């Protein structure tokens, strides 16, 4: 409770389990009871709690699951992988904002959105946990940045919150007041994204095909995956099965006939495929889709 | 609310009659249905005959149970319950035997039929049984002398039919005469007899004992316990069940003063040990009733301990003071020079205080202030008296080892003995009311009448043994007894069966190694649930429950269009019950059929103070449900019918519109009452929400796991002298 040192390597004041009121400013600490500590005694750390940043907590150093870094993860590289974990910590703040929201959500009954709140929350926190490490490949981490950004801004517009910017690698790089017009158009872009989400949520909430068309607009290589099962008939003779796409609109063929052999016994003449009677018909382009009769 | 399928595709039968599968109408008065059924077999006399389930019941269908005929439920015609009852009775008071045997087995079987019982009890054919088995012996006894196997079967079937009508209670329990109990005495007081007779007769014994403490008294001359041991010895388990049922009825209705008598009687006739060796530790299956029999036996011993347990026998009583004086002589005179055995009052005070600061007593002027509190008081004294007979080694060694420890590791043998006896009785439920609720029997108790006394000596022995193993202290006095209680838990959870096995279980407990196994299981069971983190979560409980409650307070304020009594004929099935912001006044009553719901105003019953609210009885518990006339409510409104209590004379006897909000309002009024909730909605929401919250606490640790156990406390500089200041 004495011999305190000024340092910044302790802002991860990390409670372990139920703490005790043995200390003037202490209680049954939760898990994430972060104290932004200022006073460095060896065996004990007392410092300003996350909950109350003018109120200290005097918590045993062993009970302090200290991580030397501050809430950031890159200055000393506590990022398991560089360039994101600022994103995860701002996600944590996002979550503690969702905290006060879901307290203010049973006061009314919109609980439909309260459900979807918890579910998007669960998706975000599982992305959080999976990106506790560099578990994904880096490009997949960029993908997850995109997805978490998407979910986050969704929640924000739901609560009519602010706009986050800098889609990728932080959400924070853009808003650093380095320029103006770039920032303006960043806001412009984010409002675009909000428009896109409101439109799609209306049009995926109610319609169910326009989403598929919009996604198929970008890429145009598609494949009809058929797993055939068994040709119900007994033949008594060898048989040959051919599977191809015909165009009555064009009065002609389209694809190559996938082949199956058939024994005379109502049985495929090749049995290693009987389970695996699998063909994938590719090359399906935007035109291939939009043809009237196929 | 709906009636059953009024047109049911069922077979109708009758003795001699080919069944006809017709589509019977059921709203018709059943007399006419009986008429048409009779007509089907070219029969008249419908009121003289009853249809019944051709299925197992044979219960003569009345207007009441005709809802119980399913598609395929065969109906069989027969004589009406009155006509069966009569045919019986004039066969019953009669004397021709085999006919009586058939009618008597059948009166047995049909006694449970309420529909039959109505007219057989109106009839008084049970007194006709009284004839057939108290006169019917002496009309015939010359040939009964040899037929007595079959006459015993007779009177046993009479016992069956008699009691199987008695249990319904419409016929008096007084139909048996002193000649009936005379025959029952001829059974119980004699040797092994035809098992039906002995069975149903012991059953009558316990039943008539149950009817009256006076019947119990006037059969106790015939029901004696030594003659009642053979019923246990009867390898038929049920004879054992009946002997012990009679025994437990004896102790239930013997006076506690006479209960100690019959307890010494039980101890000397070996009931504890003879049942252990002949039921528990014999090969006989301990059926649920039998395990309950043993539970009641041990707890009867325990509630004979109760009279000394609860009562606070005078701490300064001269006799008990000299008996704790002799206890403390055989306890202390080793380091107590024998001049204190007859020590004077000044020396009595000196020795009290000297070895009672060695016994850490807050008051050192009296050992009996360590007996001035009950439970048990002079019963812990009784324990040490057992020790003077059975565990003098234990008593001497404990007292001597605490006869010199002035420190707070002191084991206060007066205070520890008294409190340990009381806490382990509360563990063992020594002295509780024996009920069918508990069916657990400990064979530990039935290998020793005083297995409670050896329990206390050996548990205080373990207390002192581990007391060395865990630096046990007297500021931890209650704490050390609670660690000993934890050990008692880990032992009794293995279900001790004998003194040696109980001693083995306690020797397991002396903090040697197996504790790591129990905490390793605690590890494996926190794996899925994180028990210390569960501690974190459920410790900060109150916020979530109180927010749910104020949420429901909101909901009560916005209330609903509640539903009334019999909202049938142009009555407001919709009427608002607004909770005021004051949350002391509910605005409701005959409010119109409101679409938007609440008209916030001084309603027809604008007031409802919590000050007169008692509770809400929910369902048939509602006083309006207790009405069975022009306010009958079908059991489908059970979940909507609530009766909010107030004034002790006016209640909110109303109907909910559905189930969930019924639960909600019950919850809300209970929060008003300041008690727990009774919506499973509350369970689900509270658990999911608080679990999420704590799941929103795992953040500061993540990618790194928690120390499950408490880490230590690293040392401080004791002073507060800040090298880096605060602020």
């Amino acid at each position: 409770m004495a011999r305190w040192i000024p340092t910044k390597r302790q802002k991860y004041g990390v409670a372990i389990y139920n703490y005790n009121a043995s200390q003037d400013v202490e209680l049954s600490l939760q898990i994430g009871d972060t104290v932004h500590i200022l006073e460095m005694y060896e065996g004990w750390y007392r410092g300003y709690t996350l909950q109350n940043k003018s109120k200290k907590g005097i918590f045993p150093e062993t009970y302090i699951h200290l991580k030397e870094a501050t809430v950031e993860d890159l200055g000393q590289h506590e990022t398991v992988i560089p360039g994101e974990l600022p994103l995860v910590q701002e996600l944590t703040s996002t979550l503690r904002e969702w905290a006060v929201i879901w307290r203010k959500l049973y006061v009314n009954n919109k609980l439909t959105l309260f459900r979807q709140l918890q579910q998007m929350t669960y998706s975000l926190i599982e992305w959080r946990s999976q990106i506790l490490s560099g578990t994904l490949p880096k490009d997949e981490l960029a993908e997850l940045k995109k997805k978490v950004t998407a979910k986050i801004d969704h929640g924000n517009r739901m609560l009519g919150l602010d706009l986050v910017v800098r889609d990728d690698n932080g959400n924070i790089l853009d808003p650093d007041e380095t320029s103006t017009i770039a920032l303006f158009k960043a806001h412009e872009v984010a409002s675009k994204r909000i428009e896109e989400k409101i439109q799609e949520e209306k049009s995926i909430l109610q319609n169910l095909d326009l989403r598929g068309q919009s996604i198929f607009s970008t890429i145009h290589t598609y494949g009809l995956y058929v797993n055939f099962k068994n040709f119900v008939c007994n033949i008594g003779e060898d048989a040959e099965l051919f599977m191809a796409l015909y165009d009555p609109d064009q009065s002609t063929f389209i694809s190559e006939n996938y082949l199956i052999r058939w024994g005379s016994n109502g049985m495929p003449k090749e049995i290693e495929k009987l389970n695996n009677l699998q063909a994938v018909f590719t090359d399906l382009s935007s035109m291939d889709l939009i043809r009237p009769r196929v | 609310m709906p009636p059953p399928a009024d047109i049911v595709k069922v077979a109708i039968e009758w003795p001699g009659a080919y069944p006809k599968l017709m589509e019977i109408d059921q709203k018709k008065p059943l007399s006419a249905i009986i008429k048409e059924v009779c007509d089907g077999w070219s029969l008249a006399n419908h009121e003289y005959f009853a249809l019944q389930h051709a299925d197992s019941s044979n219960f003569y269908i009345t207007e009441k149970n005709r809802n119980e005929i399913k598609n395929g439920t065969i109906l069989r015609l027969t004589t009406s319950p009155a006509q069966n009852a009569q045919q019986l009775h004039e066969r019953i008071q009669s004397s021709s035997m085999d006919a009586k045997l058939e009618a008597l087995k059948d009166l047995a079987s049909l006694s449970r039929d309420v529909t039959f019982a109505q007219e057989f009890i109106n009839l008084d054919g049970i007194s006709l049984l009284t004839q057939m088995v108290e006169s019917g012996t002496e009309r015939y006894q010359k040939l009964q002398k040899i037929m007595k196997p079959c006459f015993g079967d007779m009177l046993s079937f009479t016992l069956t039919a008699f009691v199987e009508l008695m249990d319904h209670g419409i016929v008096s329990w007084d139909t048996f005469s002193v000649a009936f109990i005379k025959k029952i005495a001829s059974f119980v007081n004699k040797s092994a007899i035809d098992i039906s007779i002995l069975q149903r007769s012991l059953a009558i014994l316990e039943s008539m004992v149950l009817n009256s403490h006076d019947l119990y008294q006037k059969v106790a001359q015939e029901i004696t316990i030594g003659q009642l041991i053979p019923h246990l010895q009867g390898s038929d388990q049920e004879i054992q069940t009946y002997t012990i049922a009679v025994i437990n009825a004896l102790f239930l209705k013997a006076p506690d003063e006479r209960r100690q008598e019959m307890a010494n009687i039980l101890a000397q006739k070996q009931l504890r040990s003879i049942i252990l060796t002949h039921v528990i530790r014999a090969q006989r299956a301990i059926n649920n009733e039998m395990a309950h029999q043993l539970y009641v036996l041990q707890v009867l011993t325990f509630n004979l301990l109760e009279d000394r347990m609860m009562t606070k026998m005078d701490p300064q009583d001269q006799a008990q003071r000299d008996i704790i004086f002799e206890l403390r002589r055989i306890a202390f005179d080793a380091e107590s020079e024998p001049n204190n055995s007859s020590g004077s009052m000044e020396k009595r005070k000196s020795m009290y205080t000297r070895d009672y600061k060695k016994l850490g007593f807050i008051n050192h002027v009296n050992p009996a202030m360590d007996f001035t509190q009950t439970p048990p008081g002079m019963l812990a004294l009784d324990n040490m008296l057992y020790f003077a007979k059975h565990h003098q080694d234990a008593y001497i060694r404990i007292v001597l080892e605490n006869s010199s420890r002035e420190d707070k590791h002191e084991c206060p043998f007066g205070r520890s003995s008294i409190e340990l006896t009381k806490m382990l009785c509360e563990i063992l439920k020594v002295g509780e009311l024996p009920s069918e609720t508990c069916n657990d029997f400990h064979p530990m108790f039935f290998t020793h009448d005083r297995s409670f006394e050896e329990f206390f000596c050996i548990c205080i022995q373990l207390l002192n043994k581990t007391w060395k193993e865990m630096r046990a202290t007297s500021e931890d006095f209650n704490k050390v007894m609670q660690v000993v209680k934890e050990q008692v838990m880990r032992a009794l959870t293995t279900k001790p069966s004998s003194l040696d096995q109980f001693k083995s279980k306690l020797q397991n407990l002396s903090y040697t190694e197996i504790l790591k196994i129990r905490q390793s299981e605690r590890m494996n069971q926190e794996d899925f649930q994180s028990r210390p983190i569960l501690e974190l979560k459920e410790k900060i409980q109150p916020e979530i429950l109180e927010l749910i409650k104020q949420q429901r307070l909101n909901r009560l304020v916005e209330g609903t269009c509640f539903r009334k009594l019999n909202a049938r004929r142009r009555q407001d099935k919709f009427w608002y019950c607004r909770l005021s912001p004051n949350h002391k006044v509910l605005h409701y009553g005959d409010l119109e059929e409101s679409p938007q719901g609440e008209v916030p105003h001084d309603s027809l019953q604008d007031k409802l103070p919590v000050a007169d609210i008692k509770a809400v009885v929910t369902g048939k518990d509602c006083p309006h449900m207790k009405e069975k006339g022009a306010l009958k409510q079908n059991k489908e409104v059970l979940e909507l019918a609530f009766s909010i209590l107030y004034d002790s004379n006016c209640q909110l006897n109303f109907i909910a519109p559905d189930k969930h909000e019924y639960c909600i309002w019950t919850d809300g009024l209970n929060a008003l009452l300041g008690k727990d909730m009774m919506s499973d909605l509350t369970r689900n929401d509270l658990d999911t929400l608080l679990s999420m919250e704590i799941k929103l606490r795992l953040l500061d640790l993540e990618n790194i796991q928690i120390p499950d156990a408490p880490p230590p406390i690293p040392k401080e500089p004791s002073n507060y002298d800040f090298v880096y200041d605060c602020n």
